[PDB]
């Protein structure tokens, strides 16, 4: 398991320590979903999605066979996936997007052609 | 069948299920959703939900549309908001496209996306432009496209197709002038809806 | 209480008793291909344009004519329906005229419109043509009969709505003729009339010949002033010039006639 | 949080039009009537909204028809005459309305053309 | 009758706004027409500012208030950092039109149009 | 088929030319007003009548695909001749 | 609209055959020339992530490591029947940029080379003339091709009313219209998507931190067409 | 084509090419420009028999969407993750 | 499939060190660009000789537009106005009325060239083959009056050129 001279992506530095990082990542992100509703789907499809990643990582210490597990790329575009769930899961919570309809559609509006 | 575009129901599958998905998590702000028979999904929304729809989209795992293909304005008069808003976006991840759509008047400002994605700066300054549509928290809104002083948005499906002014250079004042347009010829308008249905299946009940 | 269910593609319409199948599909909005009917001429049922399939019977029914009974169910739309419309359609060209560059009628025919609409797009009729010699009813009306498609609404029009009983068929099969047979001029008030009802450009206006073309005029409704009647009309223009007069119709005035005069 | 405005919407001044083609103009609300040469209706399901018809003159060098008037082309669409309606009144344009012509439910019997003592047997077919 | 408010919340703090705009008008003028080289003088150009200000004292929607300060900002902000011409400054005032007559007379006399 | 006004000036084959007092004619002042002098109506007219054995002849204009839309031509009354609608050529049934 | 004129196709071997070496003199003058990677290299440096989100495509993504090209991910006419290779820049700044264009250009050959061999006989419209115009020598005798052609001509043909985005990769990079049908032989609206003016939107950023001479090599970099930008 | 045999060598050598081989001017290698006269073939649709146009009628086939949710279990992805792209054999580094 | 354009370590040993060395301090790599514009100096120019010569077209070629006849010379144009319809740019315009033979003829045909965009869909619209684009192309005027076409200069257009188009007609109708 030697490191990566480069992620080929500019801009995104290679990780030395990658499992370590998901590791902390998704399980902040399974404490950040612990404040929103038990039946609210972002909660339930986010702790899903994030719960079999994490298993993944933990299965497996080969990072270019993890990277094959998860099929999201780099395990550094994983890492920066993760974190853009992190921060989505924070708005998410201001926002309370599981909440009713805020107000029906005129009642033409989505009709096409006129 | 040689002349026919053949049909992907896989495609449509998947895209009806993400659509679904997409309801499901953001019931607050969406509408209505649906995939077209050449399998593009479609996301209708409240425009209160610009910013959240958006943001989910571009940063959720599952979604992952990170490029903003295009922004742009529909002008329908016979609506009471006039104005539909049309995103078009792209994940790479997933190899997919998706359309979110909202709608405003003229006087109802809309929230600017620039915070989700830097390429609506110049798309929602050229909305303004052609259609009016104030984009509240821009970063320097202003006419992208139109000459400087230009009264109006021409894209607007009330704004003549040659404007009220045209330019011309007057020796008298010794600089480019504005005028009310004059035309040697006049646009010819032309009639052309067949007075004949074409197509059955978009019948609108009576 | 005296209405009758039927169906059209499987929406209920609840109609009169007498009510053609045409008529029941145009409440829901849908129009049946047609050339021979005229709404307000006597039912003919000659040109087979407006053949429609009724669910669980074995043979399309001319719907301008047939009577709606009660439970049918149209299928305006049936595979059925579409073949016959082909069908008919295919022998209605197979003796036309290649002649829409040179006809007025072109941009505003019927048969253009329905052959794109509901017939195929290429031929197969490898014969040679019939041709017509032309008749003279008069100076206002051109009589190019080659295109003729013997749909009979001149003749109805001009019995039933002018009173005038000249304008029939002579001859049987491929070679009737429409016409007054000895030369005789169709001079009536309302002669002028059989120009818009005549689908084809087989009866044109004569002063109106070659000048324009549908797509460019423009379209002002307006009142005639000949008479006291207040005939509903629409002037053509076209960039700045009146062109022609047309009908507007009002069912309390004029219906869809004006007089020649007005014309 | 929203605010509460009871003027009656106007939006003539951040419109852009010139002064003239707004106080001077009458638009016209109407379903077009069908044009007599065809049978086909599908041209009188929608209200359009057209502007009063202004001088065309004719071109010195080619004779060709010149206009001074910019809405001399527009015509606007509306599902409805209350959407028409809707329009012009928030763009300052007087208007008037003419409701929709509708061809009244005829009466039609084949049988009709061969009545044994009315008048509407049939000569020919 | 609930709407969304651009900047103000009623006709009052729409017409601070209005005063505000004014102000940078009224103080712009005199380094405009020494900027564009305009042979107007300073008087006119703030009896222009003044007449384009008046023409829209009649309204009372703050939403309409609102998008008229906010095109007349874009409009100061195109004068002030030049993005203007002299042409475009010099529009305002219609220098090669000729004087269209009012009266019922006179245009009787010329054409149709009222 | 050029035919010259009082004024001098020649007249189109559609008949077009300036009266005396229009000024527009200024336009002519030492340059010159373009007209053709193959006046289509005269040379059709040099066109021999064809002679045919049948009641309905074809007219393509010639050519094949290169004339026009094929279109056919009754011949039976002999007070005149057939003329074809695009070309002008002109047919007469023979005895 | 036509099909190829006879011999066309070998005049175009003729010229394929040779232009790899115009390339090579191409070459030979930038690639290696100091001063040339001196004006380009570290120049306009975009990362990947800034790319994707400013509404980059085509070459300005490529150039910073993002594997993406739409004739192979989402493929059209016959794409997906041709090989050939994406080139992938590692610096994401201008010399990047301008090495995977000439790489692109070489690919181009290659397609080029391929669509000679595989070109396969047939019509070249749609056999459908509510659509496509019937050839004349059919319109000038078949009663149904005249009016087809009369209606082709004047109306043109109606399309379902819809709304599609549909995108290619441009030579300049992802180049959509967003096309809304109402049902008519008109367009209800056709907004332009010009790869361009995405690009062009970005010039600020990538032009942090440089000199003025450096706004030049930049503006060059991204490719930039006014007719696109500003429609 | 006309130059002579050491100004074709001083050119090969200072470019580094066989220049003679692969040269930027046209000469008799080109197409004729007056050709046979083509006979183009006709499309699927020309038969004179089973051509119904309402078996081929691709416009009419078209449908209105598909409304999936209007205002009036394992999460998605929009599609399946993109396969990676594997380095070019041909020639995977210039 | 992708390639890396520029991914490549450089060798480190002091052959190879020693190598870019002497690229730096002699200048070898501009060297060999004077190498290749020196060949271009005694390679023979691209140039031809303008007026005297010319550069090649195909029969195909849009140019300057012409009203044709057919043999006996009548006007081929029957006042379809396929043409007026079709032009994306509204640059023609035609009035017609019958001829004093009754014949279905133009009494204005007109084609202004500076709105013309010479995209020939006029001449694919007509029926008849009265409208085409011809092969002349050196027809700059000192005037814009001289650019508005009435349909006397098309006719004299047609009768100037129709040796050359209806050959090259002959050459493309197979294609259409
Ligand atoms: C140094 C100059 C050397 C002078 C000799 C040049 C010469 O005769 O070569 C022609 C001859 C043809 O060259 P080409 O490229 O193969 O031409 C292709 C066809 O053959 C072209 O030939 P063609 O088939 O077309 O034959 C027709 C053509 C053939 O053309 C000729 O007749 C040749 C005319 C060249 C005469 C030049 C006289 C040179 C007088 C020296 C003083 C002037 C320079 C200072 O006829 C003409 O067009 C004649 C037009 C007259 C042109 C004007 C010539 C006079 C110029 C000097 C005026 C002084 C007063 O070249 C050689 O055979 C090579 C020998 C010359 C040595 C070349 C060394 C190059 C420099 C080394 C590299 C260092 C770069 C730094
Ligand atoms: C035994 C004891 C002896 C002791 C003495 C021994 C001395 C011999 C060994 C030393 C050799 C010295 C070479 C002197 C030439 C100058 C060398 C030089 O300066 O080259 C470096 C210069 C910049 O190099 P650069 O790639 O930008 O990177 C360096 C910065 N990091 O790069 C450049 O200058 C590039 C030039 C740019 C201009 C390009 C246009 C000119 C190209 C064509 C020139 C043709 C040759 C000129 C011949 C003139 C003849 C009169
Ligand atoms: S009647 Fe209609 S189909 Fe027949 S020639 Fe005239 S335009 Fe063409
Ligand atoms: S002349 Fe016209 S209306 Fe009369 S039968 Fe023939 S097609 Fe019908
Ligand atoms: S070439 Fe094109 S733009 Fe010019 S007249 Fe013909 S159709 Fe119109
Ligand atoms: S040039 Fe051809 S298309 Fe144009 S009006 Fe004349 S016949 Fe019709
Ligand atoms: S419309 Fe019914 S048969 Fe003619
Ligand atoms: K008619
Ligand atoms: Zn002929």
């Amino acid at each position: 398991g030697l490191l990566k001279k480069t992620t080929g992506l500019v801009g995104l530095a290679v990780c030395e320590t990658p499992h370590e990082r998901l590791k902390i990542l998704y399980t902040k992100i399974l404490d950040v979903l612990g404040h929103i509703p038990k039946n609210a789907a972002y909660r339930k499809y986010t702790e899903q999605i994030t719960n079999e990643k994490l298993s993944m990582v933990k299965a497996e210490p080969d990072v270019k066979k993890l990277e094959e597990r998860l099929q999201g790329g780099q395990i550094e575009e994983v890492i920066l996936q993760a974190e853009n769930e992190l921060s989505l899961a924070r708005k998410m919570i201001q926002w309370k997007p599981w909440e009713p309809l805020v107000e029906e559609p005129p009642a033409s509006q989505w009709k096409w052609p006129i | 069948r040689p002349t026919v575009r053949p049909r992907n129901d896989v495609a449509h599958k998947q895209l009806s299920a993400f659509g679904e998905y997409v309801a499901e998590i953001l019931p607050k702000y969406v509408q209505q959703v649906q995939v077209s028979c050449f399998n593009e999904l479609e996301i209708c929304i409240h425009p209160d939900g610009v910013i959240p729809v958006l943001t989910f989209l571009r940063d959720h795992s599952n979604a992952q549309f990170k490029s903003l293909a295009d922004l742009t304005a529909v002008d329908i008069p016979t609506r009471q908001n006039r104005f539909e808003i049309v995103y078009n976006l792209l994940s790479l991840r997933f190899n997919s496209r998706i359309r979110v759509k909202t709608y405003t008047d003229e006087l109802t400002p809309i929230e600017s996306s620039v915070p989700v994605y830097k390429a609506a700066n110049w798309y929602e300054r050229e909305i303004w432009d052609m259609f009016g549509v104030f984009f509240a928290n821009h970063p320097d809104l202003r006419r992208i496209l139109t000459d400087y002083g230009f009264e109006g948005h021409p894209f607007r499906k009330d704004f003549p197709l040659s404007g009220y002014v045209e330019l011309r250079y007057d020796d008298e004042v010794k600089r480019v002038v504005a005028e009310p347009v004059e035309l040697a010829q006049e646009f010819r308008k032309f009639d052309l809806n067949s007075p004949w249905e074409a197509f059955p299946a978009y019948r609108q009940p009576p | 209480s005296n209405l009758i269910e039927v169906f059209v593609d499987g929406q209920s319409v609840m109609v009169e008793p007498g009510t053609t199948v045409l008529q029941a599909c145009e409440k829901v909005g849908m129009q049946i291909p047609r050339f021979c009917y005229h709404e307000r001429l006597s039912v003919a049922g000659n040109c087979r344009m407006c053949l429609v399939e009724i669910e669980k019977a074995p043979k399309v029914v001319a719907a301008c004519a047939m009577p709606v009974m009660k439970g049918w169910n149209i299928l305006t739309n049936s595979e059925k329906t579409k073949k016959a419309r082909e069908g008919v359609m295919e022998f209605l060209l197979a003796n036309h005229p290649l002649d829409c560059p040179i006809c007025d009628q072109g941009g505003e025919c019927d048969l253009q419109d329905q052959s794109m609409m509901f017939g195929s797009d290429r031929s197969r009729f490898l014969e040679g043509k019939r041709a017509v010699e032309d008749k003279n009813i008069g100076p206002l009306v051109k009589t190019i009969m080659t295109r003729c498609i013997q749909c009979t609404r001149c003749i109805r029009f001009a019995s039933e709505i002018a009173g005038v009983d000249d304008l029939g068929t002579t001859g049987r099969g491929n070679d009737m003729q429409v016409g007054t047979y000895i030369e005789k001029m169709f001079m009536s008030e309302l002669s002028g009339n059989i120009i818009d009802i005549c689908p084809v450009g087989a009866l044109t206006s004569k002063p109106y010949a070659f000048t324009a073309r549908p797509w460019e005029t423009r379209k002002t409704e307006s009142i005639d002033v000949m008479d006291a009647v207040g005939s509903n009309i629409v002037v053509s223009t076209r960039t700045g010039e009146v062109m022609r007069i047309l009908p507007r119709m009002h069912e309390d005035i004029n219906e869809e006639w004006i007089s020649d005069k007005t014309r | 949080q929203l605010i509460t405005v009871d003027e009656k919407l106007d939006i003539t001044t951040i419109t852009g039009v010139p002064e003239e083609h707004i106080k001077t103009r009458k638009a016209r609300i109407f379903v077009p009537a069908r044009n007599n040469m065809q049978s086909g209706v599908n041209n009188t399901k929608k209200w359009k909204m057209e502007f009063d018809t202004r001088e065309r003159w004719e071109n010195p060098l080619m004779g060709w028809a010149s206009t001074a008037d910019p809405l001399s082309n527009l015509v606007l669409t509306f599902s409805t005459k209350e959407d028409a309606v809707a329009f012009a009144e928030k763009n300052g344009w007087s208007y008037d309305v003419e409701e929709r012509k509708v061809p009244k439910p005829k009466s039609k019997s084949y049988g009709a053309n061969f009545s044994w003592n009315k008048r509407t047997r049939v000569s020919t077919k | 009758t609930s709407v969304k408010p651009i900047f103000s919340r009623d006709m009052n703090e729409a017409k601070r706004r209005v005063r505000e705009l004014y102000r940078a008008w009224y103080r712009e003028v005199p380094n405009t027409v020494h900027l564009f080289q305009l042979d107007i003088s300073v008087k006119q150009g703030r009896d222009k500012v003044r007449e384009m200000f008046k023409k829209n004292a009649h309204i009372t929607d703050p939403r309409v208030v609102d998008l008229l300060v906010i095109k007349g900002k874009m409009e100061l902000e195109e004068t002030i950092k030049v993005w203007k011409q002299r042409t475009h400054v010099m529009r305002f005032f219609h220098e090669t039109e000729a004087p269209r007559p009012k009266d019922f007379l006179s245009k009787f006399y010329v054409g149709h149009d009222p | 088929g050029v035919r010259t006004s009082p004024t001098g000036e020649k007249v189109t084959h559609t008949g077009q030319v300036y009266d005396d007092g229009d000024y527009r004619k200024v336009r002519f002042v030492g340059r010159q007003k373009e007209v053709n002098e193959n006046f289509a109506i005269d040379l059709i007219a040099e066109q021999p009548v064809s002679q045919v054995g049948s009641r309905v002849i074809s007219c393509d204009g010639g050519g094949g695909a290169l004339g026009h839309p094929r279109v056919y031509i009754n011949l039976d009354k002999e007070t005149k001749t057939g003329t074809c609608g695009y070309c002008g050529l002109q047919f007469r049934q023979q005895h | 609209h036509q099909d190829l004129p006879l011999g066309l196709m070998d005049d175009i071997y003729e010229f394929s055959k040779n232009f790899s070496l115009r390339i090579d003199e191409l070459e030979e003058m930038l690639t290696n020339n100091r001063i040339w990677r001196n004006r380009t290299v570290d120049i306009g440096i975009v990362t990947a992530e800034d790319a994707l989100n400013y509404g980059f495509s085509g070459v300005m993504l490529r150039g910073s490591g993002i594997q993406w090209d739409l004739r192979k991910t989402q493929p059209y006419d016959v794409y997906d029947q041709v090989e050939f290779d994406v080139p992938i820049g590692s610096r994401g700044d201008c010399y990047d940029r301008y090495l995977c264009r000439v790489e692109e250009m070489r690919q181009s050959i290659r397609i080029i080379s391929q669509c000679l061999n595989k070109m396969p006989p047939g019509e070249i419209k749609v056999d459908d003339a509510k659509v496509s115009p019937p050839k004349r020598a059919e319109m000038k005798t078949s009663m149904e091709s005249l009016i087809h052609h009369f209606k082709l001509y004047t109306e043109g043909y109606q399309v379902p009313p819809g709304a599609t985005y549909t995108a290619i990769e441009a030579p300049k990079g992802e180049f959509g219209v967003y096309l809304v049908s109402d049902g008519s032989s008109r367009p209800y609206r056709c907004k332009i998507k010009a790869p361009g003016f995405a690009h062009l939107a970005g010039l600020d950023k990538m032009s942090k931190g440089h000199m003025l001479a450096d706004v030049v090599a930049i503006i060059g970099t991204q490719d930039i067409v006014f007719g696109e930008v500003d429609r | 084509a006309s130059a002579t045999r050491f100004i074709q060598w001083l050119r090969n050598w200072a470019s580094g090419r066989d220049l003679q081989a692969k040269l930027q001017l046209r000469y008799q290698e080109i197409s004729k420009r007056t050709q046979p006269p083509p006979k183009l073939p006709v499309g699927p649709s020309h038969k004179l028999s089973n051509n119904y146009y309402c078996t081929r009628d691709g416009r009419r086939e078209a449908m209105p969407p598909s409304i999936v949710m209007s205002s009036q279990k394992k999460a998605v992805s929009p599609a399946p993750p993109i396969k990676r792209w594997e380095l070019s054999q041909d020639e995977p580094y210039l | 499939t992708y390639k890396y354009v520029n991914l490549r370590e450089p060798s480190m040993d002091m052959k190879s060190v020693t190598d870019r060395a002497a690229q730096t301090l002699l200048w070898t790599e501009l060297i060999r660009g004077l190498g290749m514009t020196l060949s271009y100096l005694f390679r023979e120019p691209a140039t031809i000789n303008y007026p005297f010569e010319k550069g090649p077209l195909s029969p195909r070629f849009r140019g300057e537009h012409a009203l044709r006849r057919y043999p006996s010379g009548e006007e081929r144009c029957i006042a379809c106005k396929l043409c007026e319809a079709v032009c994306p740019a509204q640059a023609i315009t035609i009035e017609a009325e019958p001829r004093a033979d009754g014949s279905r003829r133009t009494t204005r045909y007109d084609i202004d060239m500076t709105k013309c965009i010479y995209c020939g869909f006029c001449q694919e619209a007509c029926p008849v083959d009265a409208i085409v684009e011809g092969p002349n192309f050196e027809f700059s005027t000192e005037t814009h009056e001289e650019l508005l076409y009435n349909k006397e200069k098309l006719l004299n257009n047609g009768d100037k050129w129709e040796a050359e188009i209806a050959a090259n007609i002959q050459a493309d109708y197979l294609y259409r």
